[PDB]
C-alpha cells in the first residue's frame, strides 16, 4: 500500500516553492496534519496580553501552557481514573466501549475538540473552496471550541445507554 | 501610496505625526505577532492581512490591529526625499520590530 | 433542474432566448407546479372529510360521489398548467381558460357533500370540528377569488399583483394550516395516549382566525390599485401606506398565535389527561379507532369483520346496523 | 516488470513547452505501480494460502 | 415572513436592503412550499394509512427511512446558503427563464438551491 | 386486481384524448405552429398510465380471486404467513449522507467531492443490498 | 473608421447608465466615476465577464461575457475618449497581442511572482482567501492580455502596478511564468489540488487508512 | 356605489379598459352572491342543528340523495358557461390590432430603466407625417432618432396625443420585464427575443380620452432594482404634441421640450429613489 500511494500520489513538491527568503510568503502555510491542532489553537485563541512594569507577556505563551497541559494530561490519565473511580484490581478482560458510558463520552469529547482544532487550521482552504467568510470561520471555530465538546458528551452518553438497552 | 481622495481618514499615532511624506507611509512588513511577512494589502479597504494566522491591520489608523491574536500595531518608518529626488529614510524606527519578548516590544 | 445546472456549470445553451429558451422553462416549470398545489391540496380534503362525520354523528354524504370528484380533479389538474402564463401572449387562451373553468366544478360537488354531511346532525364543536369549519370558510373565499382570477381579461390587470398573493394565501392557509391543526388535534391520542387541552385549543383557534383574516383581507384592495408583488420599497406619494400597516399588525398577531399551540404540545405530551380506552372521540370510523389508543407494534391484536366503510362504528354499536342499512337512501 | 521498467525507461528531466514529454511524467507512477502491486500480490497469495490450506 | 412585513410597513428602507429582501421572499416561498407541505403530507400518510387499511406495516420499510433522511438533508443543503457571504438565492420562487442564468444571478446560493 | 386496472385505463383514456386535442388545436390557431413542449409531456404521461394499467391488466387476467378483491369473505381466509418485513436497519441514513455529499459537491463545482460522493453511494447501496444475505464468518 | 464611437455610446446607454451615469459620472449610490480609467480597464472588466454586474457586493464574480463582435473595442474607445487611462496592447495587425506578451526568462518572472503576487494567490497561482468575503481567484483560465491588463489596471482590492514600478519586461516575464506554471505536468503523480498538506492528510485518512483497516478486518477474525 | 364593488379598480382611460371594468363588476357581484348563499347555509347548519339538546338517541343515517347531486352538478356548468362566453368575447375585443395605427412607440426595457422610440407618426388627418426609423442598427432591437432615455436621476416621461390610435412594440435587452400602466387596466411581458419564443410583442390602444399624467411599474422579476423602474405617461393635445415633436427634432432634451409647451418638466406622479 505504501509503495502504491508513494508512486501514484504527489506529496511535498518543493520545486514549485522556492528557497526560503525572509521577505516573501504564500497563502497556504499549514504544517502536516499532526501539528495542525497546534496551529489552529494559535489561530483561534483571543489576543490577551499583559503589560506590567518594564515587561511584556505576549499571546503565544497561552499556546505554550495549553500544549504543555495537554502533554501532561495525556500520560497521567490512568492514575486520575483510578483515583476517581476507586478501583485498584487486576484486569485481563477488556471492556466493550458501550459498557463504560462516562469514559466513552470523555473520549468522544476529546476527539471532537481535536477535530475542531484541526479544522480551524485550514481556514483559508475551507473559506476559498466552500464559499464562506474568513472571519466567519474564525468565530465558528472560536465558539465551537466551547459548545461542541459538551454536546458530543451528552449525545455519546445517551447513545451508549441506548445500545445497552 | 494612499489615494488623494481619502487623506482625511488618517489618525496619525501620537508620536509619529510627521513620519509620512505626502501620501507615502512606509510601515514595516514583519507581523507583530510571530513574525511572518504581512504582505497581503487590500487597496480599497486599506487593510493589511498576515497570511500565517490571518491578522488584519488598519493602514489608515497607524496600522492598528482589528482582527485576530495580533495585539500591537505595526512599526512605522520615517521617510523623506534627498536633494536629488530619491526616497531616503529620515531616521530609525521608534521601537523594536517583530514579535515581543520579556524585555519589551 | 439538471438542464439548468448543466447550463450554469458548462454553458450549455439550453435556455437561451435565442432558441425557444424563455418559454420552454416556463412550460416545463408550470407543468410541474400546478400538480404540486393539487398534491398538497387533496389529502387535507380527505382529512376534513374524515373528521366531519365523527362530530356530526352521521355518515359521509355521497361516498362514491366524493371518490369520482377526486378522480376528476386528479385527471384535470395536469391539463391546465398554462393559466399561469396569460401575460406572455404566447399561449392558446381559450383552451386553458375553459379547462380551469371546468376544474372548478368537482370542488363544488365536494363542498356540497361536506355541507350535506353536516346537515341535520347533532353538532358538537371541539377543536377539530372548529378548525374544519374555519377551513371551509377560508377555502370558499380563496376559491371564489381564484375562479375570478381564471378569466384572461381580468388576469390582464390583477396578475403579478397582491390580489394573487391574497388568493393563494387564502387557499394555502385554509387548506394546510387549518386541516393540519385539525388532524393534529384529532389524532394526537391515537399516537400518544394523551389528550390536548381544549381551552388552549380554542384560544389558539381564535387567535389564528382573527390574525389571519386581518393580515390578508386588505391585500385585495391593495393590489387592485397598482401595487405589484415582490417590491421592497415604495414612495409616500403613492397611496397604500395604511393598508400595509394593517397587514403587518395582522402578521404580528399571526406570529404571536403560535405560543399556545407549542405550549399545549409541550405540556400535554408528558402530563395531560390519559386515554385508557379506544376511540376517545366517540362514534368513530375507519378501523383505526378499533385498536388500543397507543397502538402496539404491528398495530393490531385482532380485527373486526368488515362489511361497510364504518367498521369501528358497527363494532362499538352493534344495535345500529339495521338502522344504518334501512334508512341509507332517504336524502 | 519493475526490473525492466527501472532499467529501460526514459527518466531524465525533459520538461518544456516545445517537446511535451509525457513520458517523463510517467516515470515515477510506473515505479510505484509495479513495486507496490507485485508485493501486494505476494501478500494476498500468502493470506489466501493461510486461509484455505 | 415577519421580517418581510416589518420592512414593508413605513415607506423607506429602514433596516433591510434590496438583495436581502429578494432573498427573504425567495427562501420564504421555497421553504413554506417544499420543506413544510409536501413532507407533512407523507407524515400524515405514514401515521395513519396502514392503520386505516388494516396492515401491519408499509410495503418497503427501509425505503421509508431513506425518504425521510433524504428530505431532511436536502432541506438542510438548500437552506445553507445564508452562511455564504453573498446570501441565498435571490430570484423568485419560480426561477424565471434568463434571470437564473450564469450571467445574471452568479452567486453560490442558486447552486445549493438547485441541488 | 380488477379495480386498479380500470382506474388506470380511465386515466390513460383521458390523457390520450387531451394530448391529441391539444396537438391538433395548436397545429392551427397558434402563433408558431405545434407547441412541442406540452405535447411531449402529455403523450408521455399517457404512456406512463398505459404501462401501469397494462401491467395491472395482465396480472389480473393471470390471477384467481383474492380475499382482498373478494367480498363475502371472513378473516379466517387470510390466515397464513405474510412476507419478510425488515426490522431495524441503519443503512438508509448513510445512503442519504453519501448522496448529500455528492449533491453539495455538484453544487459547488468540486470534482473530488463528486468522486468521493459517488464512491460512498456505491458502498452504502452495496451494504444495504447485502444486509440480510451475508453468511457467518469463516474463521 | 476610427471616427465611429456612435456604437460604443449605443451599448453603454442601454447597459451601464443605471449605475455609472449618462456622462460616466459615477451614480453616487453604486458605481465609480470611470473617467480616469481607460481602454485597459474596460477590456479586463468586460472580457472576463465581471461587467455588467447584478446586485454588487464584496466581490463581483467572474461570469460569462455579454459583449463581443468587436463591441468591447466600441465601449473601450468610447470610454478612452473621455479620459487618459491606459490602453490595451496591440500587435502589428491591430488585434490584441497574445504571443508577444510572453517573455523568455522564467527565473526572474518566478522570483517577481513570489515577491509581488504569490502572497494573495498562491505558490503556483491557485486561489487565496482575503478578509470578510473577498478572495483572490485562480489564475488558470486567464489569457495573456487579461493578465497584463489585470496587473496594469488594479481591479477591486488588488493593488495597481504601474509601468514605472513594474516595467514592461517585468510584466512579460510574470505573464510567461504564470502561463507556464498553469500548464506544466505534475511529475510525481496526481497532485491533490495545488495546496499544501490538507489534501494530503485527507487522502491519507480516506485512502491509506481505510485500505489498512479493511485488510485488518479481512485477515483477523472479529469476536 | 360602484367604487366599492370595483374593489379599488381605477376607472379606465381607454374603451377596452371600461369594458374590462364592466365585466369585472359583473363577475364580482356573481361570486359575492354565491358566497353569501353558501355562507348562509353554513351558518344555518351550525347555528340550529348544533343543538345536541337534552334528548338524543342518534339523528339519522342517510347518505345518498341522487337527484339533488345531479341538480347541483348540472347548475355550475351553466353558471360557468355564461361567463366563459362573455370572457371570450371581451378578450377577443381587447386584442384587435387594426392594421393602420397613427403613433408607433418602440419600448425597450434594459436593466432597471426604460427607453422609448417614437418610430412613426402618421395622423389620419394628413396633418402630421413623420418617420423616425434608423439604420443605426449596424439585432432584434429597434433604434430610432427621437429617444427619451431614462436614468437613475430622472424618471423617463413618455408623451402621447389624446384621441389617436397608439401602438406599442415591446422588446427587452437582457431579461424579462413587465409593462404595466394601472390606468390602461392591462399589462404585457417584455421578452428578450419575442419572435424566437413565439410571443406577439405588439398591442394597440384605441384612444386615450382623458389628459394628464399617469405612472407605470415593472411587474416581473428583473433583479435587484426591480422596484425602481417606474416611468410616466403624459397625454397632451394633438397640436401640443406636434409642437413637442417639432421642437424635439431640433436638438433638445425632454425637460426643455416639455417646458417649452408650458408643462412641468419632471414627472409629477413619481420621484427618483433616494434609497438606490
Ligand atoms: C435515480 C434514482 C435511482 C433510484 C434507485 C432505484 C429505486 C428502486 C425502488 C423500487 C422498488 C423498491 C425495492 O425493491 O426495495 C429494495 C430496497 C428496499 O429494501 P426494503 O425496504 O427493506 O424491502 C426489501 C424488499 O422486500 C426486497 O428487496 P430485495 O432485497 O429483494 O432487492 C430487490 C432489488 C431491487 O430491485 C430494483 O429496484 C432494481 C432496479 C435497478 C437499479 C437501477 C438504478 C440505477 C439508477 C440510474 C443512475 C442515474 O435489489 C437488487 O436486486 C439489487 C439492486 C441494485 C441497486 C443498484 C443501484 C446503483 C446506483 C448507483 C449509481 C452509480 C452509477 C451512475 C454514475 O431498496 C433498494 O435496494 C434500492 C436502492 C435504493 C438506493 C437509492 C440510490 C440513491
Ligand atoms: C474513496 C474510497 C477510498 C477507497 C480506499 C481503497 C479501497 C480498498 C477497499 C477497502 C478495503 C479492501 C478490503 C480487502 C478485502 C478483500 C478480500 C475479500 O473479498 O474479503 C471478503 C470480505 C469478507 O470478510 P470476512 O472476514 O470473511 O467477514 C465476512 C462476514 O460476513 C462479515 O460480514 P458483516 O456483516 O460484518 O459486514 C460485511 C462488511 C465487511 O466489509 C468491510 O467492512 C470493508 C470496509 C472496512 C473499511 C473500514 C471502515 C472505516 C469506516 C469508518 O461489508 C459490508 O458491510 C458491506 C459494504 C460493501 C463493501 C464492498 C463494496 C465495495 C465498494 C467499491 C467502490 O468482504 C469484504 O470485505 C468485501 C469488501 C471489499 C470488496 C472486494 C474488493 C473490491 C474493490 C473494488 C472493486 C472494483
Ligand atoms: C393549495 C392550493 C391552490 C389551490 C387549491 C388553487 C386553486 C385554484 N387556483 Fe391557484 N394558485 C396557487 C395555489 C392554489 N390555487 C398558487 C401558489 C399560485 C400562484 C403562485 C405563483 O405564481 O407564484 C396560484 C395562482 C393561480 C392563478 C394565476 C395567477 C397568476 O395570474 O399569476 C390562477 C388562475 O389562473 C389560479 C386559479 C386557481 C383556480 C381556478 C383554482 C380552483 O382550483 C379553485 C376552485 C375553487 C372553488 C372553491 C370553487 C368553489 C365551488 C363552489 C362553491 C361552486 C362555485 C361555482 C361557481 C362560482 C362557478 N391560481
Ligand atoms: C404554504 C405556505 C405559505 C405560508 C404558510 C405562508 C405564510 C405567510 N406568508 Fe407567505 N408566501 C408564500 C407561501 C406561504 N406563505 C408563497 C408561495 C409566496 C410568494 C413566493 C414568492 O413570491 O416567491 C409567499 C409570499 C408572501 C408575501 C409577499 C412576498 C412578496 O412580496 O411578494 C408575504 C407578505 O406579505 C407573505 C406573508 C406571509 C405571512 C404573513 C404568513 C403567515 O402565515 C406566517 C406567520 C408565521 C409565523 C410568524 C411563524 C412564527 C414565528 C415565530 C414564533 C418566530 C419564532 C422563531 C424561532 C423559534 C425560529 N408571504
Ligand atoms: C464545513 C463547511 C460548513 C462546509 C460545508 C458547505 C456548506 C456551504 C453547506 C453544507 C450543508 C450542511 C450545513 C448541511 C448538511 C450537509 C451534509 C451533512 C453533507 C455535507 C458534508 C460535507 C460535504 C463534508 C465536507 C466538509 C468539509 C469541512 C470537509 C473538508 C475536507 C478537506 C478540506 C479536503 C481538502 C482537499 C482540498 C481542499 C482539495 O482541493 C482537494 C483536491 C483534490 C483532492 C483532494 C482534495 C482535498 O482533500
Ligand atoms: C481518545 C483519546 C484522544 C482520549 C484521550 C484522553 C484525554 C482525557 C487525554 C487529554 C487530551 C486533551 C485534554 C485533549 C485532546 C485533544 C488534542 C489536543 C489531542 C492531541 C493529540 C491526540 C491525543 C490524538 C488523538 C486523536 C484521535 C484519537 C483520532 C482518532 C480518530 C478515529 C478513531 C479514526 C477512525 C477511522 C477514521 C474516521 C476513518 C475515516 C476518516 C476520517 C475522515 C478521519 C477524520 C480526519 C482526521 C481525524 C484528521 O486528523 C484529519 C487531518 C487533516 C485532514 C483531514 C482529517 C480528517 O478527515
Ligand atoms: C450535469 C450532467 C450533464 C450531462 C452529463 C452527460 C455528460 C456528457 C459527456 C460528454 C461531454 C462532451 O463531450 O463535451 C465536451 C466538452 C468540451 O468543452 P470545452 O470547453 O471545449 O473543453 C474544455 C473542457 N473543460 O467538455 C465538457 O464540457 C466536460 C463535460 C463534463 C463531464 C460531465 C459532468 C458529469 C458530472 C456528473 C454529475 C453528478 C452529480 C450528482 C449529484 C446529485
Ligand atoms: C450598477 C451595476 C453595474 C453595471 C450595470 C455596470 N457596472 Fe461597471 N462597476 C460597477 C461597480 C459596483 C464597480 C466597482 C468595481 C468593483 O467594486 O468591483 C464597477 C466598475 C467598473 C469598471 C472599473 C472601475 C475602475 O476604477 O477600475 C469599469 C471599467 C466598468 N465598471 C465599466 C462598466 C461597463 C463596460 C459596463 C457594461 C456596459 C458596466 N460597467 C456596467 C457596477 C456596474
Ligand atoms: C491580495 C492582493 C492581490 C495581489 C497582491 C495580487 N492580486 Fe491579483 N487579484 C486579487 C483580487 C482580489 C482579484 C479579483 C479582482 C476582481 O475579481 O475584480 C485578482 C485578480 C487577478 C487576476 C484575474 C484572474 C481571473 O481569472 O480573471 C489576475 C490575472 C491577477 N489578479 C494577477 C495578479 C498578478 C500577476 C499579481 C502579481 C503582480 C497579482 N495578481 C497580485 C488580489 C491580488
Ligand atoms: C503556532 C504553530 C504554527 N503556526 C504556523 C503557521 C504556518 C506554518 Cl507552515 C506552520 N505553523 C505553525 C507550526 O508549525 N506548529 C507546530 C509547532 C508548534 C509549536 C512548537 N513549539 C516548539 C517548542 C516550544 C517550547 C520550547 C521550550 C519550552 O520550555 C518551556 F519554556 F520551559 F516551557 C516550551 C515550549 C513550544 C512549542 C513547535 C512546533
Ligand atoms: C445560528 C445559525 C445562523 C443561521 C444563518 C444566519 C444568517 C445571518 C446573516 C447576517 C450576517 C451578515 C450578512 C452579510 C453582511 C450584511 O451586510
Ligand atoms: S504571524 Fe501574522 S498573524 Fe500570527
Ligand atoms: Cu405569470
Ligand atoms: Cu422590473
Amino acid at each position: 500500500v505504501l509503495g502504491l500511494m508513494g508512486g501514484l500520489l504527489q506529496i511535498n513538491p518543493i520545486w514549485n516553492l522556492g528557497p526560503y527568503k525572509p521577505s516573501q510568503v504564500s497563502a497556504g502555510s499549514q504544517p502536516d496534519f499532526y501539528m495542525m491542532w497546534t496551529e489552529g489553537l494559535a489561530r483561534i485563541w483571543p489576543p490577551w496580553e499583559f503589560y506590567f512594569w518594564h515587561h511584556t507577556i505576549p499571546a503565544p505563551v497561552w499556546v505554550a501552557v495549553i500544549m504543555g497541559l495537554v502533554f501532561v494530561l495525556l500520560p497521567a490519565y490512568p492514575f486520575l481514573e483510578k483515583r476517581f473511580t476507586g478501583d485498584y484490581a487486576h484486569h485481563n478482560l477488556l471492556q466493550r466501549p458501550r459498557d463504560v458510558p462516562v469514559r466513552t463520552a470523555i473520549g468522544a469529547m476529546a476527539i471532537a475538540f481535536y477535530m475542531v482544532l484541526t479544522l480551524a487550521a485550514m481556514n483559508d482552504i475551507i473559506a476559498l473552496k466552500f464559499h464562506i467568510s474568513l472571519n466567519a470561520t474564525t468565530w465558528i471555530g472560536r465558539i465551537g471550541m466551547v459548545i461542541l465538546p459538551p454536546f458530543v458528551y451528552f449525545i455519546t452518553y445517551r447513545w451508549c445507554i441506548g445500545l445497552q438497552r | 501610496r494612499i489615494k488623494p481622495s481619502d487623506l482625511g481618514r488618517v489618525v496619525k499615532r501620537k508620536g509619529q505625526e510627521s513620519f509620512n511624506f505626502g501620501e507615502f507611509f512606509a510601515f514595516t512588513k514583519v507581523c507583530s505577532h510571530l513574525g511572518c511577512p504581512s504582505s497581503l494589502y487590500e487597496q480599497q479597504s486599506y487593510r493589511i492581512l498576515c497570511p500565517c494566522h490571518q491578522s488584519q491591520f488598519d493602514a489608515l489608523h497607524f496600522a492598528k490591529p482589528i482582527f485576530g491574536p495580533a495585539a500591537r500595531a505595526l512599526a512605522q518608518l520615517p521617510i523623506t526625499i534627498d536633494t536629488d529626488g530619491y526616497l531616503v529614510a529620515n531616521g530609525d524606527f521608534v521601537e523594536p520590530v517583530g514579535p515581543a519578548f520579556w524585555e519589551r516590544t | 433542474l439538471f438542464g439548468l445546472a448543466a447550463d450554469r456549470h458548462l454553458g450549455a445553451h439550453i435556455y437561451d432566448p435565442a432558441n425557444g429558451g424563455v418559454l420552454l422553462w416556463q412550460h416545463l416549470f408550470w407543468f410541474f407546479g400546478h400538480p404540486e398545489v393539487y398534491i398538497i391540496a387533496l389529502p387535507f380534503f380527505g382529512i376534513v372529510s374524515e373528521i366531519f362525520p365523527v362530530f356530526s354523528r352521521k355518515p359521509i354524504f355521497g361516498y362514491t360521489t366524493l371518490i369520482y370528484a377526486t378522480l376528476a380533479i386528479a385527471a384535470l389538474s395536469v391539463a391546465v398548467w398554462a393559466h399561469h402564463m396569460y401575460a406572455t401572449g404566447a399561449v392558446l387562451l381559450p383552451f386553458f381558460s375553459f379547462m380551469t373553468f371546468l376544474i372548478a366544478v368537482p370542488t363544488g360537488i365536494k363542498f356540497f357533500n361536506w355541507i350535506g354531511t353536516m346537515w341535520k346532525g347533532q353538532l358538537t364543536f371541539e377543536t377539530p370540528m372548529l378548525f374544519s369549519v374555519g377551513f371551509l370558510i377560508t377555502f370558499l373565499l380563496g376559491g371564489l377569488s381564484g375562479v375570478l382570477l381564471a378569466s384572461p381579461p381580468l388576469d390582464f390587470h390583477v396578475t403579478d399583483s397582491y390580489f394573487v398573493i391574497a388568493h393563494f394565501h387564502y387557499v394555502l392557509f385554509g387548506t394546510i394550516v387549518f386541516a393540519t391543526y385539525a388532524g393534529i388535534y384529532f389524532w394526537f391520542p391515537k399516537m400518544t395516549g394523551r389528550l390536548l387541552d381544549e381551552r388552549l385549543g380554542k384560544l389558539h383557534f381564535w387567535l389564528t382566525f382573527i390574525g389571519f383574516h386581518t393580515t390578508f383581507l386588505v391585500q385585495h384592495w391593495l393590489g387592485d390599485e397598482g401595487m405589484p408583488r415582490r417590491y421592497a420599497d415604495y414612495l409616500p406619494t403613492d397611496g397604500f401606506t395604511t393598508l400595509n400597516v394593517i397587514s403587518t399588525v395582522g402578521a404580528f398577531i399571526l406570529g404571536v398565535s403560535m405560543l399556545p399551540f407549542v405550549w399545549n404540545v409541550f405540556k400535554s405530551w408528558r402530563y395531560g389527561e390519559p386515554v385508557t380506552v379506544d376511540d376517545p372521540w366517540g362514534y368513530g370510523n375507519s378501523l383505526e379507532w378499533a385498536t388500543s389508543c397507543p397502538p402496539p407494534r404491528h398495530n393490531f391484536t385482532e380485527l373486526p369483520r368488515i362489511r361497510s366503510e364504518r367498521p369501528a362504528f358497527e363494532l362499538h354499536y352493534p344495535h345500529m346496523v339495521e338502522r344504518m342499512r334501512a334508512e341509507a337512501h332517504v336524502g | 516488470a519493475l526490473l525492466l521498467i527501472f532499467l529501460f525507461w526514459p527518466w531524465e528531466f525533459k520538461a518544456a513547452d516545445g517537446e511535451s514529454d509525457f513520458i517523463y511524467s510517467l516515470t515515477t507512477p510506473l515505479y510505484g505501480l509495479t513495486f507496490g502491486l507485485s508485493i501486494l500480490s505476494i501478500a494476498i497469495g500468502a493470506v489466501l494460502y493461510q486461509k484455505r490450506f | 415572513a415577519l421580517f418581510m412585513r416589518t420592512e414593508l410597513a413605513m415607506p423607506g428602507l429602514q433596516f433591510l436592503s434590496n438583495e436581502q429582501f429578494n432573498q427573504l421572499f425567495t427562501m420564504h416561498g421555497t421553504v413554506m412550499l417544499l420543506f413544510y407541505a409536501t413532507p407533512i403530507v407523507f407524515g400524515f400518510a405514514n401515521l395513519v394509512l396502514p392503520l386505516q387499511i388494516g396492515a401491519p406495516d408499509v410495503a418497503f420499510p427501509r425505503l421509508n427511512a431513506l425518504s425521510f433522511w433524504l428530505f431532511l438533508f436536502g432541506a438542510l443543503i438548500a437552506i445553507a446558503g445564508f452562511i455564504t457571504p453573498g446570501g441565498a438565492a435571490d430570484f423568485g420562487w419560480t426561477a424565471y427563464s434568463p434571470l437564473t442564468d450564469a450571467i445574471h444571478s452568479p452567486g453560490a446560493g442558486g447552486d445549493l438551491w438547485i441541488m | 386486481m380488477h379495480i386498479e386496472a380500470r382506474l388506470f385505463e380511465i386515466l390513460t383514456a383521458f390523457f390520450a384524448l387531451a394530448a391529441v386535442v391539444y396537438a391538433v388545436l395548436t397545429a392551427m390557431f397558434a402563433t408558431g405552429g405545434v407547441e412541442w413542449a406540452g405535447t411531449t409531456a402529455l403523450v408521455l404521461t399517457t404512456g406512463l398510465t398505459l404501462i401501469t394499467g397494462t401491467f395491472f391488466r395482465f396480472v389480473a387476467r393471470r390471477l384467481d380471486t383474492r380475499p382482498e378483491d373478494y367480498e363475502d369473505a371472513e378473516i379466517s381466509d387470510g390466515a397464513g404467513e405474510l412476507g419478510f418485513f425488515a426490522p431495524h436497519s441503519w443503512w438508509p441514513i448513510l445512503i442519504s449522507l453519501s448522496f448529500s455529499t455528492a449533491a453539495v459537491g455538484a453544487a459547488l463545482w468540486l470534482p473530488w467531492l463528486i468522486a468521493a460522493g459517488v464512491a460512498f453511494v456505491i458502498t452504502s447501496v452495496c451494504g444495504l443490498v447485502f444486509e440480510y444475505y451475508w453468511g457467518p464468518e469463516k474463521h | 473608421s476610427s471616427a465611429l464611437l456612435r456604437t460604443g455610446k449605443q451599448l453603454f446607454d442601454t447597459s451601464c447608465v443605471s449605475c455609472h451615469g449618462a456622462n460616466l459620472q459615477g451614480v453616487p449610490d453604486h458605481g465609480p466615476s470611470l473617467i480616469g480609467v481607460g481602454e485597459a480597464a474596460v477590456y479586463f472588466q468586460v472580457s472576463t465577464g465581471r461587467m455588467p454586474a447584478m446586485r454588487g457586493e464584496a466581490q463581483a464574480p467572474r461570469k460569462d461575457p455579454i459583449f463581443d463582435e468587436a463591441q468591447i473595442d466600441a465601449i473601450g474607445a468610447y470610454v478612452q475618449a473621455n479620459g487618459g487611462g491606459p490602453t490595451v496592447v496591440r500587435n502589428p495587425d491591430g488585434s490584441i497581442a497574445t504571443q508577444s506578451l510572453r517573455g523568455n526568462d522564467l527565473g526572474r518572472g518566478g522570483d517577481l511572482f513570489r515577491l509581488n503576487c504569490a502572497s494573495c494567490h498562491n505558490f503556483t497561482g491557485k486561489g487565496g482567501a482575503l478578509s470578510s468575503g473577498k478572495y483572490a481567484p485562480d489564475l488558470a483560465p486567464a489569457n495573456e492580455q487579461q493578465i497584463l491588463t489585470a496587473m496594469l489596471t488594479g481591479p477591486q482590492n488588488m493593488p495597481k502596478f504601474s509601468n514605472r514600478q513594474l516595467s514592461f519586461e517585468a510584466k512579460k516575464d510574470i505573464i510567461a511564468y504564470v502561463k507556464v506554471a498553469t500548464e506544466a505536468r505534475q511529475p510525481g503523480g496526481y497532485l491533490l489540488g495545488g495546496f499544501g498538506p490538507a489534501p494530503e492528510g485527507m487522502a491519507m485518512w480516506i485512502i491509506g487508512m481505510v485500505a489498512a483497516i479493511g485488510l485488518a478486518l479481512w485477515i483477523g477474525a472479529r469476536s | 356605489w360602484s367604487d366599492a364593488l370595483a374593489l379599488g379598480w381605477p376607472t379606465g382611460i381607454t374603451p377596452e379598459a371600461k369594458l374590462n371594468r364592466e365585466l369585472w363588476i359583473g363577475s364580482v357581484i356573481a361570486s359575492f352572491a354565491v358566497g353569501a348563499i353558501v355562507w348562509g347555509l353554513i351558518f344555518w347548519t351550525s347555528a340550529f342543528h348544533r343543538k345536541k339538546a337534552t334528548d338524543t338517541e342518534l339523528p339519522r343515517q342517510f347518505g345518498y340523495n341522487m337527484p339533488l347531486e345531479l341538480t347541483l352538478t348540472v347548475i355550475p356548468f351553466l353558471i360557468i358557461s355564461v361567463l366563459f362566453y362573455f370572457t371570450v368575447v371581451v378578450q377577443e375585443r381587447m386584442m384587435h390590432k387594426d392594421p393602420n395605427p397613427e403613433v408607433v412607440i418602440d419600448v425597450t426595457a434594459f436593466q432597471w430603466n426604460w427607453k422609448f422610440g417614437y418610430q412613426k407618426i402618421a395622423f389620419a388627418d394628413g396633418s402630421f407625417d413623420y418617420d423616425g426609423a434608423d439604420p443605426e442598427r449596424k439585432t432584434y432591437l429597434n433604434f430610432d432618432k427621437i429617444e427619451t432615455l431614462g436614468t437613475s436621476s430622472e424618471i423617463p416621461v413618455l408623451v402621447l396625443p389624446a384621441g389617436k390610435r397608439i401602438e406599442f412594440v415591446l422588446n427587452s435587452a437582457d431579461v424579462i420585464h413587465g409593462f404595466w400602466v394601472p390606468e390602461f387596466l392591462f399589462k404585457r411581458d417584455v421578452l428578450p427575443e419575442p419572435k424566437a419564443n413565439n410571443s406577439d410583442n405588439v398591442f394597440q390602444v384605441s384612444e386615450i380620452q382623458q389628459t394628464g399624467a399617469f405612472v407605470g411599474r415593472c411587474t416581473e422579476m428583473c433583479g435587484t432594482f426591480h422596484a425602481m423602474m417606474n416611468f410616466e405617461v403624459r397625454v397632451v393635445e394633438p397640436n401640443d404634441f406636434k409642437a413637442y415633436i417639432d421642437q424635439r427634432n431640433a436638438g433638445k432634451t425632454n425637460a426643455e421640450a416639455l417646458a417649452a409647451i408650458n408643462q412641468p418638466p419632471l414627472a409629477i406622479t413619481t420621484e427618483p429613489f433616494e434609497s438606490r
